[PDB]
């Protein structure tokens, strides 16, 4: 994604995020979080150790620093120096996320190492054989078998796009191996949609494989009222089909409810509530402006209302016909009010 | 450089491409109103037609000629144009009464001394009855258009939902009415002004149905002039594609040149 | 270009395609700029000239809206009369 | 008083049920302006 | 795979990943090796490299080895170097679309955009030839049709363009194979339809002798004599 | 038969008698009448196809007995029920206006209109 | 043209048409044509063979054949050779006729060959005397002055344009 634009800031999120699991005591809840600061200035890490300590993240997180001060072989190591730290929670069966960020800087490191030491430079005047260090790295990220221990190490590598340029040789090798992209977008960042995330071009090869089968069952509905919204998107600029205005006002709720406050993540037993409305197209009844307020306000709503419904929606990770039903009457109720 | 200014250049028709996709369906949604409308303005016509005809109608003058301000919905406006002008070849000293800027304009340069009325905030609306009224009003006050033996008017016949016509009519004065020979074949003794009344309200009632033809001609060549431009937009994207395509290698194989010379020493 | 273009304390690109539109010579005063201001500028031509920058960079903008052939204000038709002349 | 700006009138007072749909009150009333041509020459674009 | 075509005599088939990796492992090889690479980056070595590769993959006097190969196209430029070579060495291309998939139609394989060197009228046979060329004909007028025919209205359709609308989508419907590998991943039996009974389906389709049994009872059903048993079950 | 045609809408464009409110007081039409062309005033309207019958106001338009005996009535836009009190509201206010203004005409064809639809 | 927009044929049908006229007695209407297959697939080349000999076109043909598989100097070398054998009935004064399919390949030979002797790219790194093995070649193509000889050498050498865009180097 766009360069600098919370890039680390959407990162940071997860992070957050992984403090709730964190804290409950089962370790394939506790995800040992590594943020791989490549080329990063130590103003700007500390700024973010001190945020992490804010959030008290710092007790599972672990920074690993390579600062822009810090030398390009250092830099050069920095991934797969990180990623052999990783090994040890995985191979104690444990799970975590690595986040190496920014391989975009490893690259120039690597250009520096190898123009240096004379060897010739591939496409892009990036190391022929930045390929084959990228494929080492990003290979490593593994569920493993039950047989040698079910363990794990999550990665989330970050690219900068130089512009927005993914066609780019750094990216475009990084494209293929990795299995998913989030791609950020400037117009969204510009219309004040924070995350910025572009959904269209963000894509995901594991996807609906792992996620709660709740928010599976109320999502569905999600993916293809976006898509319907994507297309109808354009048309938003006269005299409109009643169809497409529909569509539009579906849409635009939606697309404001996909905002978020960055640098603060919801719990999922809330979140499929959220989507569970948009999916009764309740919401379709309420205000843009009045999402917002609805939102938190819906939140307590079922936190003081509803709290045994939150209860069984996180403890049964699962939604019944008559979960749903109850969930309905609550969102009706509140819709109501 | 050159690929960026492609690229800028490939966004545009890319807009364009998009812009005239949307444009065609917005007219589209207009010409449905359009269409509904015209049924039941036509309706009353034909009716008031049954009249002329049975009275067998029996026919400086006026031009009277109907486009919008708006310009884009087809070739409305010069098609229209050039067969105003090949009426005004029929009648040199004809006086134009011009309805909507872009006939208003044409016209004015052929002949400026003909354009003596005529009329604006019409060509971004709908037909309605109170404007085709008003605009009668004034044309008897202003044109004193009785006198004037002569009326015809221009206006778009919508031929077929893929075609528009430039037809002209010609509105039946009072004069007309006077001079139909089986107008004795209604009764009137002279109890009412029925011609002077009659003329009044034909000239409304033709006008408000050709202002309705005219308007569902061009609403609808508007949607397909748009529609032509979505597909020719596609081509010039198809184009730039290619170009763009080999601009991004040559500059990667220049790029590559220099530095394997500079590896090379 | 880009090593002189530091240096200098402005660039007065002429444009082929205003030489053949009949700006002989041809200009180009988009990709002008002199950052040194009025200064070296007869000071009746200072007076005289004040909006002449507003009008031309008015007409700039009118003119490419003009091609594109929409419905068109007065204003700016004034605007694109007087940069015509 | 015009023959057809009598009924026009009396279609624009009809229809003051009191409530009545939007079509029917625009087509009683829409603003336009009357651009006479003296000649070229022309008084003002004005309020038809 | 010349083990077993050469030395087993029986016909192989082998399936090769992505050929674009395959040409970046030879263009670093070539880098490394020190050799001045040549445009777009690739080896100079490219073209020779498939050449061996491909000739090695042949119909001896005693096998055949036939090779499905992975086209990963850099960023859709065919343009590129890269797949012109491949594309040379190829002989056919199957190009599944997602489109076609979201049609419900597996195989996934867009009609109009597979293409085979050996479609002839000689090579497979001119009635084969024929009855390709018509299906193809109709597919080719069917989706053009359907631009405007969807916009305008179906009612546009003249009897004789209904016709042909009703046997298009009677045949597209009738291309899905409800395939024995994906028994179970669709979940519908197997069809596996030999060379000389998919020709004769065709021509009764062209025939428009089913032109009586609705499009949908072609939907994930096999061959000819499948759709008898399936226009049975539609009346039933 | 009948022919009554609106602008904006068509009513009858078989009408075994039509009453109307015409310049010549009051028409009843029923087959063959006389070929008249007389214009209609604002009118409270029977028109009647068999003995059913729906009633209309209308604004004035005309009306044209063609010598084919297909009536032809062409009128401007009004329904006696859409039609049918803000009008007896305003036409105070109306009333008000005639005294400081063609406004007087308009009042006073509303004043007809008001009476006619007092009417019913 | 395009690959395989039956690049092959066009030239197919030049032979097959003259195959009337060759199988006359008349030496002036001998045409002895050399198809010259460079970068071409060997199985494409048997089955065009026997398409050839399916016309018995082949008694007054000769294929010269440089495929894929086979090394790059000696695609390099191939047209060259072939033209050889070209001068020889030139030089019997007979009628001749030679298609350098593709003559793409073997500029891509050359280039191969070039970067391979790290001799410096030229553009599109093709290199610069990329031109002077195709004028060498071609001009050797000829009908001779009548003195020394009626002798043809008809060339028709097939460009694989790769997007139909001519204006590229090659």
């Amino acid at each position: 994604g766009d360069r600098q634009t919370g890039k680390t800031a959407v990162a940071l999120d997860t992070i957050l995020n992984q403090k709730r699991w964190n804290n409950g005591s089962d370790e394939s809840k506790k995800l040992y979080c590594v943020y791989v600061a490549v080329g990063q200035k130590r103003s700007t890490v500390a700024q973010l150790v001190q945020t992490l300590e804010q959030h008290d993240a710092m007790k599972y997180s672990i920074i690993v620093a390579a600062t822009a001060s810090e030398a390009a072989p250092l830099q050069y190591l920095a991934p797969f120096t990180a990623a052999s730290i990783g090994e040890w929670f995985r191979d104690n069966g444990k799970h975590a996320l690595i986040v190496y960020d920014d391989l975009s800087k490893q690259a120039v490191a690597y250009r520096q190492l190898s123009l240096l030491l004379r060897r010739p430079p591939g496409r892009e005047a990036y190391p022929g054989d930045v390929f084959y260090l990228h494929s080492r790295l990003l290979e490593r990220a593994a569920k493993l078998s039950e047989k040698e221990g079910s363990g794990s190490l999550t990665a989330l590598p970050v690219i900068e796009t130089q512009g927005g340029d993914v066609s780019a040789y750094i990216p475009t090798n990084v494209i293929s191996i990795t299995d998913g992209q989030i791609f950020l977008e400037a117009e969204l960042f510009y219309k004040g949609i924070r995350p910025a995330i572009n959904v269209g071009l963000s894509v995901s090869r594991v996807g609906s494989a792992a996620q709660v089968k709740a928010l599976k069952q109320v999502a569905g509905s999600l993916k293809l009222f976006l898509a319907q919204y994507r297309e109808v998107a354009a048309f938003a600029q006269s005299d409109l089909d009643a169809s497409t205005k529909q569509t539009l006002v579906r849409g635009e709720r939606l697309t404001q409810l996909l905002k978020q406050n960055q640098y603060s993540p919801l719990a999922t037993e809330e979140q499929v509530p959220l989507i569970y409305a948009g999916v009764n197209g309740h919401l379709d009844g309420i205000e843009l402006s009045r999402i917002g307020e609805f939102e938190s306000s819906f939140l307590s709503y079922l936190k003081s209302n509803h709290n045994e419904l939150l209860t069984e929606i996180r403890e049964k990770g699962e939604l019944s016909k008559e979960l749903l039903a109850s969930l309905k009457s609550a969102t009706e109720s509140f819709v109501a009010t | 450089a050159t690929l960026k200014e492609v690229e800028m250049r490939l966004k545009s028709i890319k807009n364009i491409e998009k812009i005239t996709k949307t444009m065609k369906i917005v007219a589209s949604t207009r010409l449905s109103k359009a269409e509904k409308a015209k049924i039941s303005a036509k309706k009353m016509d034909e009716a008031e037609q049954l009249f002329y005809k049975n009275a067998e109608t029996k026919n400086k003058e006026l031009i009277v000629a109907i486009t919008s301000d708006k310009g884009l919905c087809g070739s409305i406006h010069s098609q229209l144009a050039k067969a105003v002008r090949r009426h005004l070849n029929d009648q040199p000293n004809a006086d134009i009464v011009t309805i909507g800027d872009k006939i208003k304009m044409q016209l004015l340069r052929t002949h400026p001394n003909n354009i003596k009325l005529s009329i604006n905030g019409i060509g971004k609306d709908a037909p309605t009855f109170q404007e085709s009224a008003l605009i009668a009003d004034k044309l008897l006050s202003v044109m004193k258009a009785g006198t004037y033996p002569k009326i015809s008017i221009f206006y778009n016949d919508p031929v077929s939902s893929l075609s528009f016509e430039p037809s002209e009519k010609p509105i039946f004065n009072a004069k007309t009415i006077e001079q139909s020979p089986s107008f004795g074949k209604f009764e009137i003794d002279t109890d009412a002004n029925v011609p002077r009344d009659l003329f009044e309200y034909t000239l409304a009632n033709q006008m408000l149905t050709a202002m309705a033809q005219g308007y569902a001609a061009e609403i609808s060549a508007r949607r397909n002039a748009m529609d032509n431009a979505s597909k020719n937009a596609g081509d010039m994207i198809n184009r730039y594609s290619i170009l763009y395509n080999r601009t991004r290698q040559a500059v990667i194989t220049n790029e590559l040149v220099d530095i394997i010379t500079g590896a090379s020493s | 270009p880009t090593n002189v273009i530091s240096i200098t304390d402005g660039q007065i690109f002429l444009e082929a395609e205003l030489f053949y539109k009949g700006i002989r010579p041809a200009i180009n005063v988009g990709l002008s700029v002199s950052r040194v201001g009025s200064a070296a500028q007869v000071k009746a031509l200072k007076q005289v000239a004040g909006s002449l920058k507003l009008f031309l960079a008015q007409y700039r903008e009118v003119a490419a809206f003009a091609q594109f052939g929409s419905d068109l204000d007065a204003s700016t038709k004034q605007t694109l009369v007087r940069g015509e002349r | 008083i015009s023959y057809a700006a009598y009924l026009n009138v009396a279609a624009q007072a009809i229809r003051s049920t009191e409530l009545q749909t939007a079509s029917v009150l625009n087509r009683s009333q829409t603003d336009a302006f009357y651009t006479q041509y003296k000649n070229a020459s022309e008084p003002t674009p004005i309020t038809k | 795979a010349e083990y077993f075509r050469d030395e087993e005599g029986q016909d192989v088939l082998l399936f090769i990943d992505n050929i674009f990796r395959f040409t970046q492992a030879g263009s670093e090889v070539s880098a490394l090796l020190g050799r001045i690479p040549s445009a777009v980056g690739y080896q100079p070595t490219l073209a020779t490299d498939m050449g061996l590769l491909q000739e090695r993959i042949t119909t001896t006097k005693k096998g055949s080895v036939t090779s499905v190969q992975a086209v990963y196209v850099p960023a859709d430029d065919l343009t590129d170097p890269a797949p012109a070579t491949t594309f040379a060495h190829l002989d056919a291309t199957t190009v599944l679309s997602r489109g076609i998939s979201e049609l419900g139609i597996y195989p996934a394989v867009d009609p109009l955009d597979s293409k085979s060197r050996l479609l002839d009228a000689a090579v497979v046979g001119q009635e084969h030839y024929d009855v390709a060329s018509k299906v193809q004909e109709t597919l080719q007028t069917y989706k053009s049709l359907q631009d405007i025919i969807a916009i305008l209205g179906m009612d546009e359709l003249s009897e004789q363009d209904k016709l042909t609308v009703e046997r298009a989508r009677k045949i597209q419907r009738f291309l899905s194979q409800p395939f024995a590998v994906a028994e179970v991943f669709t979940g519908i039996p197997g069809k596996l339809v030999r060379l000389k009974d998919t020709v004769a389906s065709f021509k009764a389709v062209l025939e428009g002798k089913y032109d009586n049994i609705p499009e949908h009872a072609f939907y994930m059903v096999g061959g000819i004599e499948d759709v008898v048993a399936k226009a049975e079950k539609l009346a039933a | 038969k009948l022919q009554f045609a609106l602008p904006h809408e068509t009513l009858y464009s078989e009408v075994t008698q039509v009453n109307l409110p015409a310049k010549s007081g009051r028409i009843g039409v029923l087959a063959n009448h006389v070929p008249t062309v007389e214009q209609l005033l604002p009118g409270v309207v029977e028109v009647m196809e068999g003995s059913n019958s729906k009633k209309f106001f209308i604004s004035g338009g005309f009306a044209t007995v063609q010598p084919d005996s297909q009536l032809c009535v062409t009128a401007i836009e009004a329904p006696l029920e859409s039609f049918s009190e803000n009008i007896k509201n305003l036409l105070a206010e109306a009333k008000k206006n005639v005294s400081s203004s063609r406004e007087a005409a308009e009042a006073a064809i509303q004043v007809e209109v008001l009476e006619n639809l007092q009417s019913v």
